[PDB]
């Protein structure tokens, strides 16, 4: 088949495909090229994705999920997860194994399911355009995603009914999307990605040798929990503090008011990317005991810049670190490109431009470059583009915990992937039954200060003196950037089974069940689409019949008129409901009674 | 187990700039991503990398 490309964003998602030799982004059902990454669960059993979900969020706050990318692959006790727990309208809860989940209508749900709903909308869009089924996709993740996040995204892709060929890092995808225009030559570029939830910086070299583009990632750094949402949060906090200051009401209790306030806040930020002053104007924001209250606050561009300056500065440090790891200076960067909606803010462009002493390119669409890059990568996997190769790296050092809590690096950060590293382990005590290895990702010197991938237990070590047996352990990092640990008896070659404990993520059982539930939800959503179309047919029939009655006038039996009008009203009532069977029944009855009218037509 | 220099095919005294040229073209030939075919290429490629990494480091190259 064909491999579609999916930019799965914190805020907006996007799907692009490979029209032979020229990739194109596909508009969704509503005609938008970018689909909001919002997922709503209605009372009636339907599932809304994108702009509809965005519309009905105010009446269904607890069941409208957003920013799930900022929970996927994370633990419930993570600091950022707790801070979000206090903030979000929906209920974030700890799973059975400690992973961060969300509760919808009393059901516990894993982030890969929700993100899989979004993925399903993208896949269905691609199928509608293509006219044939789609089973294979390349999905984008931030460069700084840890192992558990990447594996969790891959699982979300599997629940979407997709065979995930490649997990691509967003700045890398944008890099080749930018690189297809360029001719033969050598360049070095800095990709600055500041989206709705994540920030990445990647230093990438693009050399052309024998008609074969080589995109080598020299370095990468970033923060997976820094994005537009936090700019929004700063402006929100300012508005709340000013409202409590002027009217005496802490607005953080009213969740509806907080929803209206986040909408207005982001709107004001975006409006301040091109104006010099806007007004946050919310009438009847809340109801005091004495009477309803109002908000009308002036915000200058300078005020917003002051409110988010430390956030902007938080992004400059990984530039220094990345240039250090790449062994380059600011003057070695031939081009710098901005990716992500949040880079549209004038201050971000100014701070970046002044760090590099250079003006970023202007011919890059930050909203559409990642997706088209993913589509092209899919083309590389199939074969339709043979002139491009991508050499990505892993962003985090992979090590094990040793005595004293210190961490020991096995594979350092910025190592080109896929890669393999083997090491010999042995027993430490006489007749040691088993050995346990603590595998983690991060740069900190204490094991507790890093992200634990888990404890791998090699049981079934027959008794022996301390230190005699030799077991070779092999650490693999595939092209997705995901770890695969295999073991083997060094001397003999007999394999060694590995038990993973204290780990994160879904397993095969959870996966299968959630695939089945995804299919069931798919059939249910088909039925919902059916009900919408049937409701349209009903409204058309109402209009047609009333028109025909007026045209008929007095020349219609009073009994017939009466019965038809009763049937009409019954049908209108059925059309206000959500029962397809009742609507169809009422339509049929209306036809039976309006037989005389349709006879009166007579051409 | 195989000679680093020989699997890339280098003079054994050629400078870093050349071994990088050889790595990039070999990475092209043996990348799993490119062929998409098998683990055999990814297993071979991982070693072509490992040779490129040891030979660009000055001290480890002396070893
Ligand atoms: N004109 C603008 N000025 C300032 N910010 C903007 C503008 N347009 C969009 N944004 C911000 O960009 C963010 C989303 O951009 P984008 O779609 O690139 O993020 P994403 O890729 O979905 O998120 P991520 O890549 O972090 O997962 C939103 O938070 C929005 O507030
Ligand atoms: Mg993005």
């Amino acid at each position: 088949g064909k491999i579609i490309g999916i930019d799965l964003g914190t805020t907006n998602s996007c799907v692009a495909i490979m029209d032979g030799t020229t990739p194109r982004v596909l508009e969704n059902a509503e005609g938008d090229r970018t689909t909001p990454s919002i997922i709503a669960y209605t009372q009636d059993g339907c599932t809304l994705v994108g702009q509809p979900a965005k519309r009905q969020a105010v009446t269904n706050p607890q069941n409208t999920l957003f920013a799930i990318k900022r929970l996927i692959g994370r633990r419930f006790q993570d600091e950022e997860v707790q801070r979000d727990v206090s903030i979000m309208p929906f209920k974030i809860i700890a799973a059975d194994n400690g992973d961060a989940w969300v509760e919808v209508k009393g059901q516990k749900m894993a982030p890969p399911q929700i993100s899989a709903e979004v993925l399903k909308k993208m896949k269905k869009t691609a199928e509608d355009y293509l006219g044939e089924p789609v089973t294979e996709a390349v999905i984008t993740v931030p460069a700084y995603f840890n192992d558990a996040q990447r594996q969790a995204t891959k699982d979300a892709g599997r629940i979407a009914g997709l065979e995930v060929k490649r997990i691509i890092n967003e700045p890398t995808a944008a890099a080749l999307a930018y690189g297809l225009d360029k001719g033969t030559g050598n360049r070095t570029i800095a990709v600055y990605d500041l989206g709705g939830g994540a920030f990445d910086i990647s230093i990438i070299e693009i050399d052309e040798v024998d008609g074969e583009k080589t995109f080598e990632v020299l370095a990468t750094n970033g923060d997976t929990h820094l994005g537009g949402e936090d700019f929004d949060s700063r402006l929100i906090n300012y508005l709340v503090e000013e409202f409590k200051k002027d009217q005496g009401i802490d607005l953080r209790n009213d969740p509806l008011a907080m929803q209206r306030l986040k909408e207005a806040a982001e709107k004001a930020k975006i409006e301040l990317s091109s104006a010099q002053q806007t007004d946050v104007n919310l009438p009847y924001i809340t109801a005091d005991a004495t009477g309803p209250k109002h908000m009308n606050i002036k915000v200058t561009r300078a005020k917003l810049e002051s409110l988010v300056e430390d956030l902007v500065n938080r992004s400059i440090e990984p530039l220094k670190v990345a240039l250090q790891d790449a062994g380059l200076s600011v003057s070695d960067i031939d081009d710098v490109i901005l990716v992500g909606g949040q880079t549209r803010m004038p201050m971000v462009q100014k701070k970046v431009a002044e760090f590099f002493g250079k003006e970023p390119r202007k011919d890059v669409n930050p909203d559409e470059a990642v997706a088209i890059g993913a589509a092209v990568q899919g083309g590389v996997l199939t074969g339709d583009v043979k002139d491009v190769l991508l050499l990505d790296v892993t962003p985090l050092s992979l090590g094990i915990e040793t005595m004293g809590g210190v961490m020991t690096t096995l594979i350092a950060k910025n190592t080109t992937i896929p890669t393999k590293h083997s090491q010999v382990f042995s027993t430490a005590e006489d007749n040691q039954s088993a050995v346990t290895i603590h595998v983690l990702q991060g740069e900190r010197k204490r094991a507790a200060d890093n992200k634990s991938l888990g404890q791998f237990n090699l049981d079934g070590i027959n008794p022996a003196p301390r230190g005699m047996p030799q077991i070779e352990v092999t650490f693999d990092i595939d092209a997705d950037g995901i770890l695969h640990v295999s073991a083997k008896d060094k001397n003999s070659g007999k394999e060694q089974k590995i038990t993973i404990k204290a780990s994160s993520g879904l397993n095969e059982d959870e996966i299968q069940k959630m695939v089945r539930d995804a299919e069931a939800n798919a059939e249910a959503d088909r039925k919902c689409e059916e009900l919408v179309q049937t409701r349209n047919q009903g409204d058309h029939l109402l209009h047609s019949t009333r028109k025909q009655v007026e045209e008929a006038g007095d020349k219609l039996p009073a009994d017939d008129k009466t019965a038809i009008e009763s049937a009409l009203t019954a049908l209108e009532t059925a059309l206000k409901g959500e029962d397809k069977a009742a609507i169809e029944a009422k339509m049929q009855e209306l036809a039976q009674v309006s037989q005389k009218l349709m006879e009166i037509a007579q051409q | 187990k195989q000679d680093y220099y020989e699997i890339l095919g280098v003079s054994k005294t050629a400078e870093e700039r050349e071994i990088r040229k050889a790595y990039k073209r070999l990475a092209m030939k043996y990348h799993p991503d490119r062929n998409q075919g098998d683990k055999e290429a990814e297993a071979k490629f991982k070693e072509i990398k490992e040779a490129y990494e040891v030979l660009t480091d000055s001290q480890k190259r002396a070893a």
